[PDB]
């Protein structure tokens, strides 16, 4: 025996199983129907954030006030991903499903305008680009946003810089309660992969 | 016609020209006495090459010197946590070092970056770990961007042992691997490092402690010694100032 | 221009579980149950096992907190699962 | 570079005496010289003993303690604080398994030709052909402590050869106040 | 096999790295986590090219700024004289420059040239004049090597018109050559500067005047103004160092 | 790692230099004009192991009784060079330069002989070969001894057989002081090269 | 010298830079996702005049 | 004798777009986004004193001519705080 610390690199399977790609495509055919291979399709889906967002009568709301907090809770997939990662890039979307329990005016429209990220509405003007709808006849507005950006990529921590990305205002003539459901363009993804964080499970209250 | 003296005299009515920096308009031609079959009399090119701003930069730099001593229970062999309920009760690490101003602040290398505006750089690092054959222990050496600028719940620190490992990172064992290379790419989401308005760092370097020193029940020589080097990589300096960071 | 976003460059990136404490005591076919919970057993498969409860509080309220690998980040997401587990264990150990 | 004084008596005689190389005995017969300097650096050690050593090399003059009859080296200047290794020409060395590294160092200087004077007559008021008859200076300082249990030596023993190669000499005649003479230790201490 | 984690691994028994100063030896090669099918993600590649020490080192610096007046009879418009009989009655200039410390330092040159030992290197001079077409006057611009070390009855001072005309120099009139360039070569016996020991100067340029300023017999236009412009060529810094001369 | 303490012949030069004899053989052609690659032509110059040694009138003096000590003093090559080495071969060639102050006789006249090593001018005759000078037409007289021996090598320490090599014996008519300059034939050499001793530099008196 | 107040037309640019149009289309491709090149199709845009 | 020279200054910034708000609302308070409109900028600095006689004006005029070449706009949305508006002079002084 010759003393040393070392490594042989041993490698070992437990079982004479066949081929684990037939296996499993053979399960998804028999119990799936589908075959989930990347997580950006999860981006390309609409998933919920907010099931009641309630909004004041002609106000203009950046959406930020509601994905601040939708992004560091984790119940979409564009949260629960980014914990994985730094950076972002592309352009996003959002579908407000009109859930008003009252009428409010013979006329009920909704408007959304872009807006640099992080701004307020007294710091920028309702021109450019928009999209109105009129929750009676569509109560879904669905609206794009692009990646009008001065950088490349975005990151997901605090900068130094503001109003470097585009954003969503939106607007209503009425109070309206909406659905929100988000996720990404064609184009957005997430860059390095980083460590987990730790998850919430259950909780609890005891009369101890 | 005449030696060692230069003698008034026109020239060609628009001059241009320019030495590598700045651009010289003159309205004609300049008379230049310059030396007649000039010769190199030094004997520098023969001594060694002469060395780029660049090379410069990819000089290894002695940043840290750690000294882990067994028994410490101290934050250097305190080993990584499983979980982390509270932010009270971080993961605690052996050093950490703020990128890559650690590097530009080293080493002589602020003196050959002054004068310039813009840095695109990997950086490349480099341990070299000794302990005794007797002595034995992991840590593990990551790096997170934005770590300080990130929100606490996404920080490397106030997450968990699987989450930190996690990270890119390499397992530095005190009797397999004395030494481990790393390489940290271009981290900021903007086009090029600005080294006179924004001071700033876009990645924190770690080092933790998988499993503490073990060594026999003993004393002094229960212990592990570490050195970090440092330096550049895929460097671009392009355009110059005559402003500087007075944190240089 | 590596793909991050693939289930398998995710769920193949490792992440320590496991740091047992194997002492001269330790009894032969006896699991090495010192130095972190889930003591010698390892539940085989890309879902959570270990987790921790915080209780604070009149009442004492306990929520349950997990510490896991991207495998189980990524399974999380989904109600079923299927793969090979893998698994590398390494001994801090000398000559 | 090194020469150790005898002191002899009233008055007391003192008479420097030099532990030359092959090299420096025959440098010693000629007023200028230039050559590739060779030096062979071995640790005498185990296989449990480790670390990491640095070998550098500085060009110029050398920190000097001037004494009335000596010169040595000021170890207070060569501190990795006021002596950073970081733009120095090095060569770090693991002691895990090797022991040894043959380090040649090419001349470089100003000069075409160095002196061949070296410690001879050097001291705090005769320094400067000292200073002019060396291209530079190795230092040999730890990058990690000496790592040893408790069951070897404390202590290692680093051992350093000289010779050179490449070498040329100049003049035929020695630089030095006086003549080549060699040292015949005397039967006592009282000898002169 | 996995990703973003480097594995504690064995490998080649004898391991030796050179970084570009900086020569390694490991007991195996290093476990090293780069990164993978790493791209450039920045532009700075693309703003300018990265300049070297030489380049800039060759970047013009502006060292004086005269402004003669007519009338002044100051040793800036004392014109040349014929003889010199006494060391009480030099020849009067313009200005002087010791080189090449007049160049390294100046912008921010000594910066770059810090750690290293031996410099071979040219110096350019440049002037540029202006004076309005109803001003004349003409100066001589020379170089006289090691003229604060060699005896004063060898110094381009303490000698004749005749003779001061007679060293390397150029003929700087006001209404036929408003610029001239010079090049001073390398000037020391030794084999290169040494910029850490030996802080000496080889070469001393001097403006003379050979015409006094001639304008109207009115004032404060009647004047010519001057700026100095330096750099180095044929460029070789090898050795590298950590000591500095305090003089920079 | 593995337990060994072993050597893995590791060598690093410290600068991308030319090559070393290019710029040798410059430095050489611009300050020094030749080139000394062995040090057997040292023994083939002629070097001062005396600037005064006086004689008697009428005595025949071997050349021993001088270089008995200028072979221990180490100022000549011949003995500088012996501290090296065990063995040497080949003859030597002496030059007797007339330092002589006075006039003792209307003519002055200087002869060398032949006699064994470590031999007394009573044990030895005076014929066989001999060379004769007038300082006074000539004052350099200039011999050469040749390798006369028993042996093929001779040692520089001391033997039980005597008079195994030839020497010099000189003699003349008045009291001569000389400078002695000696030197090898086209044939001395060393031996065996050994180690150094150590060298003697300025003396100082101080009174303590 | 000759006295004359005349134009060398004489231009000067500050950098070693690449060509404008790639660095611009690459930005476009990676921040903006479109290009204008005229201000008729901004024309062809509907834009508010009056809200109400 | 030359009185003129056309300087072409490329894009170089450590972003790939700028902001187009310059000094619309620029003051003590609100600074930011103008240093971040601009690449840089020129100076003219006299590196000779201007030279001319008494029978000629002691000092010239500098005209600076503008306009870009290269061009590229990303968004077609302002960053200002307010819309769009021109500037109608009023007929007096008085008047808002």
């Amino acid at each position: 025996i010759n003393l040393s610390n070392k490594t042989d690199e041993n490698t070992i399977s437990f079982f004479d199983s066949g081929d684990p790609e037939r296996m499993n495509s053979e399960a998804l055919m028999r119990g799936c129907g589908e075959q989930i291979v990347n997580l950006r399709p999860l981006l390309r889906t609409f998933r919920t954030i907010n099931d009641n967002w309630s909004l004041a009568a002609n106000t203009k709301t950046p959406i930020t006030d509601l994905t601040n907090t939708a992004d560091a809770e984790g119940r979409d997939y564009m949260s629960y991903l980014s914990f994985l990662y730094r950076f972002y890039r592309g352009g996003r979307r959002y579908k407000f499903f009109n859930t008003t329990p009252l009428k409010q005016s013979q006329t009920c429209y909704v408007r959304s305008f872009l807006i640099p990220r992080n701004y307020t509405a007294d710091e920028i003007n309702t021109d450019g680009p928009s999209h109105i709808t009129y929750p009676v006849i569509n109560p879904v507005h669905e609206v794009e946003v692009p990646f009008y950006s001065q950088y490349r990529k975005i990151p997901i921590a605090s900068t130094t810089d503001k109003g470097y990305d585009s954003s969503l205002m939106y607007y209503t003539n009425v109070g309206t309660q909406q659905i929100v459901a988000r996720a990404g363009n064609d184009d957005f993804t997430f860059g390095w992969m980083i460590g987990t964080p730790q998850l919430q499970g259950i909780t609890k209250e005891v009369a101890n | 016609n005449v030696h060692n003296t230069k003698l008034a005299s026109t020239s060609a009515e628009n001059a241009i020209e320019k030495e590598q920096i700045t651009t010289f308009h003159d309205v004609e031609t300049p008379n230049r006495i310059d030396t007649p079959m000039a010769q190199d009399t030094s004997s520098a090119r023969s001594m060694d090459d002469t060395h780029s701003i660049i090379q410069f930069l990819q000089r290894p730099v002695l940043i840290d010197n750690i000294e882990i001593v067994a028994g410490t229970t101290a934050d250097n062999n305190t080993a990584l946590s499983r979980y982390v309920l509270d932010r009270t009760n971080p993961q605690k690490y052996i050093k950490q070092w703020t990128l890559p101003s650690t590097v530009l602040k080293a080493g002589g290398k602020a003196q050959k970056l002054a004068n310039f505006k813009y840095l695109r750089c990997d950086v490349q690092v480099k341990l070299v770990l000794n302990a005794n054959p007797f002595i034995a222990g992991r840590l593990y050496l990551a790096y997170s961007p934005y770590d300080d600028k990130v929100a606490p719940e996404r920080r490397i620190i106030y997450t968990s042992r699987a989450g930190v490992t996690g990270y890119p990172g390499v397992e530095l064992d005190f009797q397999l691997d004395n030494s481990v290379e790393m390489t940290i790419p271009y981290a900021s989401f903007q086009e090029a490092y600005d080294l006179v308005s924004g001071n700033e760092d876009f990645v924190q370097l770690y080092l933790f402690t998988i499993a503490p020193v073990l060594g026999p029940s003993a004393s002094a020589n229960s212990k592990v010694d570490l050195s970090v080097y440092m330096w550049l990589d895929n460097i671009s300096l392009v355009i110059p100032t005559y402003r500087l960071n007075p944190n240089l | 221009a590596v793909d991050e976003m693939a289930i398998g460059y995710v769920c193949g990136n490792p992440a320590i579980k496991h740091v047992l404490t194997w002492s001269t005591t330790d009894v032969v076919q006896n699991p090495i149950s010192n130095g972190d919970d889930w003591g010698g057993v390892i539940p085989v498969g890309m879902p959570c096992y270990s987790k921790t409860i915080r209780a604070v509080k009149a009442t004492s309220t306990k929520t349950e907190v997990m510490d896991p690998a991207p495998c189980e980040y990524v399974a999380n997401l989904f109600s079923y699962w299927r793969a090979t587990m893998c698994y590398r264990i390494t001994v801090v150990k000398t000559a | 570079y090194s020469k150790t004084i005898r002191a002899v008596k009233a008055t007391s005689t003192k008479t420097e005496v030099m532990d030359p190389a092959p090299c420096e005995y025959v440098a010693n017969l000629f007023s200028y010289w230039r050559a590739t300097m060779c030096y062979r650096i071995t640790v005498v050690k185990t296989a449990f003993h480790t670390g990491r050593l640095e070998i550098f090399f500085e060009p110029g003059s050398i920190p000097t303690v001037r004494t009335a009859d000596n010169l040595g080296p000021d170890q207070t200047q060569l501190n990795g604080t006021i002596a950073p290794s970081d733009n120095n020409y090095k060569y770090i060395l693991d002691l895990t398994n090797d022991t040894e590294v043959t380090i040649k160092v090419p001349y470089v200087s100003n000069k075409m030709f160095m002196k061949t004077v070296g410690i001879y007559g050097a001291h705090d008021e005769d320094n400067w052909n000292f200073d002019e008859s060396f291209t530079g200076f190795l230092c040999i300082r730890p990058i990690t402590k000496l790592m040893a249990p408790d069951t070897v030596s404390q202590k290692v023993s680093i051992v350093v050869w000289k010779w050179a190669e490449d070498v040329v000499v100049v003049e035929p005649k020695p630089l030095t106040s006086g003549p080549t003479q060699v040292y015949n230790p005397p039967a006592v201490a009282r000898d002169l």
